[PDB]
């Protein structure tokens, strides 16, 4: 406990002096500006000035301010002899207080000895006691290690904010405290009601750095992990914390690393089941990858993998808890698989550019296991996309088949199959590499113009729309939104057409327009 | 832009992460030698001692012997220890400096004489206390899981091995021979095949994130430290260990690692092979790419090293 | 409902009202002489308005009932008391309560 | 490959010279440790293990071939073919089951085919001591105690009377003999040991119990007791079984609690295996004999498996409450 | 077998178009065993 | 008092009235954040030598000033006597 207090004493010193000296060298840099506005004779010294170590990225600066500690960049650095001289003083004080450089004249002395002595005295036979003296003589021999090791969870707020931060403290506590209890619905209620307060909390979203500093990010997976052990026990539980790792997620970039450095367990966790809930470890991953050119391109094609597996046995298998609840079965899954494709959509197609490694791997992938296509575009079945579109819109039509609606499998039917058409035409190589003639990106090509044909897709282009009316008497009659096919899905195709085949004759140009 | 014009705080918060990566980590202190000199002490028992030199063991000796009680102790994974991986390196770090020494520099005989005894006593001086013993038992524990703790294990055994030492080599051999253990050899093989070699589709991968902003080459100290502590086991042509390698007698079951190292060694020739495939096209090599070629012909000598002591002295 | 027996004799004339504060040294027992409450052991007078119904009600009627300086004794029903719905570990399902307080420094 | 399941007995048909070293060729015998039965080929259900009785030289003879070809062995490296005696058939596995491959199952059901398959030839590794001999006790202690299960069930229903039952008497002192030695086998290891070797008797008991455990000796023990636990009291066994048999009830009794704690003991699994019977344990707490046996058992299972603590209802609570009052 | 190892005489090989990446495949369904390159797989015996 | 018992109540003591508070006040201790304040900038490694001349000094653990920001421990007096009553946590 003493030393704990030491240390705190030292980083509480550290934190004042570096107030200080910031407020010196912000003064310093200001003058400095001044000096240099007003005296500009030598342009090309004052544009070589202005470009280095003025108005430039701040951390660069004082990286290059403070290198007066090598004697070479000590008159590199513009920072006065004074300045310089009182931050050495302070790092020699710093030392000192570390103790780098007999009656005990200091904690760290008199443990020292104490722990020689009790060692040499006799044979120890607590392993417990052992390890607590062991580990006290090296706190006290590394000082300075010490202090390295707890600047990072050192941080520095203003005097307005301490209020608000009080505040989160306390909500972390209970959500810390609410750890070690097993899991019931009290505790259930209380996580949510401190996830909530987190997020309405200004500071939660103003300092993510403070945030990622204290590794609250960390206790609410700790939170998810027991919940998905368990079970779903505690859907409000994983609904939460998948909330609060998506808006963690949305905040910044490097909260988005830190997500994603815990991929693969969230896709190993996401499943049909788990993947039906509102907010999913597979909507956490999608966030976590989503817009990120780097991050897309850190993808391990280990990942890619599982998603396809799990696209594979949702367009094999039926759906477990559909036909409990009664809805007709398909044979297959295609609700599971709509948020699949959706993931992959996400990892192929970035900021309106396919990534080439990523979208290959995963065309690949999609081509090795044929049964992720279903009935239509089936190896097997080969039933036409065309026929598979309007049979589903007659299923939609007839409730005997559309009847168990919360749930629609003829919409289900054109999601998936609009999915799939999407994401193969977001996976088409680049105009550019097509014309510089990349024998990668002419095979990829090919081998999605022979998996979908131009005709289905202008058939289905063609294919009619319900248009609203006014039948009823002063009732404005709608199609049934969420059950019928809406133009969304003739975008994603023509995104495929434009993408893969694309226009290149008038005449096609025109019957396109016609149809 | 202007710290000025940048609010207090946030301004305090970039001076931390500076001074903590200018000042504070490139100060040097040295502590290990000290430590470790007057941990060794034993005191006054040994004074007031009289039937036994040392019933009772030193600090150091009681240090060990509970790392070793840890590394025993039946446990399905082995779990972080910050502990055993400061005291670890602590340890390396002491026996290490002679080996380390603390232009055409002609060396006298008598000099490397003492630097060579200088090294004995650092070295002594945790294997008459247990080390020899603790390395096998924590690389048993590893059960092949590649980390830090295996990774201080290996630097450990290679400090207390340097200069193929036969002392230490015959305390390991005769633990081994008596315990007549299979998770040492199976842990050696698993980490042999977790190893790493080059990835043309990461360095693609790396060149395309970089250009519109190593891992094609990772774990390269730990693939070397382990050859190198394979060839310090080897080292002195002991034909005992030479042929405990190739097969363990009286161990149910027998692992080749001299074959283990050939398979290694080719899996990076073909890697060697791909790189070259890439890169003869290209007119100039990048620098990139030569630093990936620098990584595994490095790692490629040190295997060819450590088959060679396999087999330097006359091994049948 | 409330029992008031008394033990020692108070002012008798300065009855608290509604919003007033009562300060009391209590002793709580079950029926069958078991104690488990007793403000001289926390060394600290409890403290309590008349109308907010923090107290239970029959408590609050056996304080109104009395005067200043009296040592009184109550005997609570579990109607008036916690009754079904006890205190879990402390209270059974079903007791009478036997109270002693005394008032003093009323406000 | 852990099992005792997996251990078979090669013994040569020759009495003399059993020990000799096996030859290509020579007939011998392949007899399952545990199971007590022996290899053997019959004509309506192909090859099947049969008893000692039904075993014949025609049908448990088979010989280690060089190779296929119709025109010594090392215990490892061995490419023995296994062909079975007066025939020209071959030990291999059945054309490919769609439906075991459904059920994800290894059991590929062995038959013998002349032709075989190029898979024919398989391996031969000795098993340790220790799982001999724990292979050996367990075949012993299941058929002794399926025997005094028997004699248990022979009486069950039919009062006695005058006349002891007219059965087979109960092997009351070999089930207690073998229960005595089972425990002493069973016994922890002692703590003043050092901590190595503590751990390597620790680790060499939870095998020994893994090994019981898989072979079923806790289930058939569960048996015993609740075929056992039928009579209140002494005087009752005594009215079906004998009063000669009376006398040994109490002691039969404890010494299955105490044999089912020491099974049970520092293993996770064991305890585990126990989830469902938490009634099992928590309705015989209150069993005048045997109570601190019962009280042992479950302070066992709730110290060592998290889930049979999870499980607890207020039921159980209220027992345990009512064993203290 | 794995990939490295130097296939052998008697052994099955799995052949893939490098262009089309497709396996020789032994269609049936039309009745008559045509060889076409298709995206299911067919072991095939290379002998001299 | 005999030593199990003095132990078993010292024991109880400190479960029934101090565990929880122990425990928040523990994790909390791991961060350190602080605040831009007089009493942080007041803070100094080396307290000056009150008789004067004295240099590198090092202050008494646990005496000096912290402003790190810790929050405050919670309590609620027993009460037994009060009506007994979504449902927040009892405090010690």
């Amino acid at each position: 406990y003493f030393c704990d207090q030491e240390l705190q004493h030292r980083v509480e010193s550290l934190a004042a002096f570096a107030e200080r000296y910031v407020d010196k060298l912000q003064a310093n840099q200001r003058s400095r500006y001044a000096l240099l506005m007003r005296a500009f004779t030598m342009s090309a010294a004052e544009t070589a000035r202005r470009t280095r170590e003025f108005r430039s990225p701040p951390q660069e600066q004082i990286n290059m301010l403070l290198h007066f500690k090598d004697e070479a960049d000590e008159e590199d650095c513009p920072l006065p002899e004074d300045i310089r001289q009182d931050l050495q003083d302070f790092h020699q004080d710093l030392l000192a207080h570390c103790g780098i450089q007999k009656k005990p004249q200091s904690l760290q002395e008199l443990v020292s000895h104490m722990v020689v002595r009790w060692a040499q005295e006799d044979y120890v036979q607590s392993p417990e006691l052992v390890r607590a003296m062991f580990s006290l003589l090296h706190r006290q021999y590394d000082g300075l290690g010490e202090l390295l090791r707890a600047l990072p969870r050192a941080y520095t707020i203003s005097p307005s904010s301490v209020e608000d931060t009080m505040s989160l403290l306390e909500c972390l506590g209970q959500i810390r405290s609410l750890l070690i209890v097993q899991m019931g619905p009290q505790e259930e209620n209380l996580m949510i009601q401190s996830i909530g307060n987190i997020m309405n909390n200004k500071v939660f979203y103003q300092h993510p750095n403070l945030m990622r500093a204290l590794g609250m990010h960390e206790t609410v997976m700790e939170v998810m992990v027991n919940v998905l052990g368990g079970g779903i026990r505690f859907p409000k539980m994983v609904t939460s914390c998948c909330r609060f790792l998506c808006y963690f997620c949305r905040i910044s970039r490097q909260n988005q690393r830190s997500m994603f450095d815990h991929l693969s367990y969230l896709l190993e966790n996401s499943g049909i089941g788990l993947g039906m809930q509102g907010s999913t470890p597979l909507d956490v991953a999608a966030a976590s990858v989503i817009d990120n050119n780097e991050l897309a391109l850190a993808l391990q094609e280990q990942d890619l993998e599982k998603v396809v597996s799990y696209l594979a046995g949702c367009g094999l298998q039926s759906c477990p808890m559909l036909l409990a609840k009664g809805y007709p079965d398909i044979g297959w899954n295609p609700c599971g698989g709509e948020r699949y494709l959706d993931f992959l959509r996400f990892a192929v197609f970035v900021n309106g550019e396919s990534v080439e490694e990523n979208a290959n791997v995963v065309v690949r992938l999609l081509i090795r296991k044929p049964e992720c296509f279903g009935p239509a575009l089936r190896g097997e079945g080969g039933s036409g996309l065309l026929a598979a579109i309007e049979e589903a819109i007659r299923i939609s039509e007839d409730p005997a088949r559309d009847g168990p609606n919360r749930v629609h499998l003829g919409h289900a039917i054109m999601s998936f199959y609009a999915a799939l058409i999407d994401l193969l035409g977001r996976c088409a190589p680049e105009m550019h590499l097509i014309q510089a003639g990349k024998g990668e990106a002419l095979r990829i090509r090919a081998i999605l113009r022979s998996l979908v044909p131009l005709d289905d897709l202008v058939g289905i282009i063609s294919l009619p729309l319900q248009i609203p009316t006014l039948g009823k008497d002063g009732a404005l009659v709608q199609p049934k939104m969420s059950a019928s096919f809406v133009p969304d899905h003739k975008a994603s195709m023509v995104l495929f057409l434009d993408r893969v085949y694309g226009i290149e004759n008038q005449d096609f140009l025109l019957h396109v327009l016609d149809v | 832009t202007p710290l000025y014009n940048l609010p207090t705080h946030r301004a305090c918060n970039m001076f931390l992460e500076s001074y903590k990566a200018a000042w504070i980590l490139t100060e040097d202190h040295s502590f290990e030698d000290r430590m470790i000199d007057d941990l060794s002490k034993a005191g006054e028992q040994e004074e007031e001692e009289e039937e036994v030199e040392e019933k009772k063991p030193d600090p150091l000796h009681q240090l060990v012997l509970h790392f070793s009680r840890t590394a025993l102790t039946e446990k399905s994974k082995l779990d972080e220890d910050y502990l055993y991986m400061a005291y670890a390196d602590i340890m390396a770090k002491s026996c290490h400096l002679e080996e380390g020494g603390e232009e055409e520099v002609e060396v006298s005989f008598e000099e490397k004489e003492m630097e060579k005894q200088r090294l004995l006593y650092q070295q002594s001086r945790l294997h008459t206390r247990g080390a020899a013993e603790m390395v096998l038992q924590m690389i048993s524990a590893c059960k092949g899981e590649t980390g830090a703790m295996v990774s201080s294990t290996l630097k450990l055994g290679i400090s207390i091995l340097n200069g193929g030492n036969a002392e230490v080599q015959q305390k390991m051999l005769d633990y081994l021979k008596d315990k007549k253990e299979v998770g040492f050899f199976q842990s050696i093989q698993a980490l042999m095949q977790t190893c790493s070699v080059l990835d043309l589709n990461a360095f693609e991968r790396q060149n395309k994130a970089e250009g519109l902003g190593e891992k094609v080459m990772a774990d390269d100290e730990f693939t070397q430290d382990l050859f190198r502590f394979l060839q310090l086991l080897c080292e002195g042509h002991n034909n005992d260990f030479q042929n405990y390698l190739r097969t363990q007698t009286g161990n149910t079951t027998t692992i080749n690692i001299i074959i283990c190292t050939v398979d290694y060694l080719l899996r990076l020739q073909e890697s060697i092979s791909d790189f070259y495939w890439y890169y003869s096209g290209k007119d100039v090599i990048e620098e990139q790419g030569k630093r990936n070629f620098s990584k595994a012909m490095s790692v490629a000598k040190q295997v060819f090293n450590s088959l060679t002591e396999y087999i330097q002295g006359p091994c049948t | 409902g409330v029992e008031i027996e008394t033990i020692s004799p108070g002012d008798g004339r300065t009855f608290p009202k509604k919003g007033q504060t009562c300060v009391v040294h209590y002793t709580g027992m079950l029926q069958n002489g078991k104690k488990f409450d007793s403000s001289r052991d926390r060394n600290k007078p409890f403290k309590f308005r008349i109308g907010k119904q923090e107290v239970i009600k029959g408590f609050e009627e056996g304080a109104a009932q009395m005067s200043l300086g009296q040592r009184a004794k109550l005997t609570c029903t579990p109607d008036v008391a916690y009754g079904a719905t006890g205190h879990p570990g402390v209270i059974p399902p079903n007791a009478t309560l036997i109270f002693d307080v005394e008032l003093l420094n009323l406000e | 490959c852990t099992h005792a399941r997996s251990l078979w007995r090669l013994e040569p048909l020759r009495i003399s010279w059993s020990g000799s070293h096996l030859r290509w060729g020579q007939p011998l015998r392949i007899r399952h440790v545990t199971t007590g039965r022996y290899l053997a080929l019959t004509e309506d259900q192909g090859l099947v293990v049969v008893d000692a009785c039904k075993a014949h030289t025609k049908a448990t003879s088979f010989c280690f071939r060089v190779s296929k070809e119709k025109l010594e062995i090392k215990y490892g490296e061995s490419l023995c073919f296994v062909q079975h005696v007066a025939s020209g058939l071959w030990l291999t596995y059945a054309a490919p089951d769609p439906k075991a491959l459904r059920l994800g199952v290894l059991k590929k059901k062995a038959i013998l085919h002349q032709e075989g398959h190029m898979d024919d030839a398989l391996f031969l590794t000795r098993c340790q001591q220790e799982e001999s001999q724990a292979a050996r006790m367990i075949h012993s202690t299941a058929g002794l105690y399926n025997q005094f299960i028997k004699g248990l069930d022979s009486f069950s229903g039919k009062p006695r009377g005058s006349g002891p039952p007219a059965g087979p008497a109960l092997p009351i002192e070999a089930v207690i003999l073998s229960l005595q030695d089972l425990i002493g086998y069973f016994e922890p290891p002692s703590e003043e040991l050092q901590h190595e070797e503590k751990q390597s008797k620790l680790r060499s008991l939870r095998n020994r119990q893994s090994l019981f455990q898989e072979e079923g000796m806790l289930s058939l023990v569960l048996n015993c007791i609740d075929r056992l636990n039928v009579y209140t009291t002494a005087a009752h066994f005594a009215e079906y079984a004998g009063e000669e048999a009376a006398e040994s009830w109490k002691e039969i009794v404890n010494l299955l609690y105490e044999l089912l704690a020491s099974l049970i003991r520092g293993n996770r699994a064991n305890c585990a295996l126990f989830s469902t019977n938490l009634d099992w344990v928590v309705s015989k707490l209150d069993r005048l004999e045997a109570s601190s046996g019962i009280l042992e058992v479950l302070y066992c299972v709730l110290i060592e498996s998290p889930e049979v603590l999870n499980i607890i209802q207020e039921n159980h609570i209220k027992s345990i409450i009512s064993l203290l009052d | 077998r794995s990939e490295g190892e130097k296939v052998r005489v008697g052994d099955d090989l799995i052949l893939v178009s490098v262009s089309s990446e497709r396996y020789l495949h032994l269609s049936t369904a039309s009745g008559e065993l045509q060889v076409d390159a298709s995206f299911m797989q067919t072991l095939w015996n290379m002998n001299p | 008092l005999p030593g199990p018992l003095r132990a078993g109540y010292y024991d109880l003591l400190i479960s029934i009235h101090l565990e929880s508070a122990c425990r928040s006040r523990r994790s909390m201790l791991s961060e350190y954040i602080v605040p831009l304040t007089p009493e942080t900038r007041a803070i100094t490694l080396f307290p000056p030598g009150r008789k004067g001349g004295n240099a590198r000094r090092h202050g008494l653990p646990g005496v000096g000033v912290t402003t790190s920001l810790r929050p405050p421990h919670h309590f609620s007096p027993p009460c037994f006597v009060a009506a007994l009553p979504e449902a927040p946590a009892r405090l010690s």
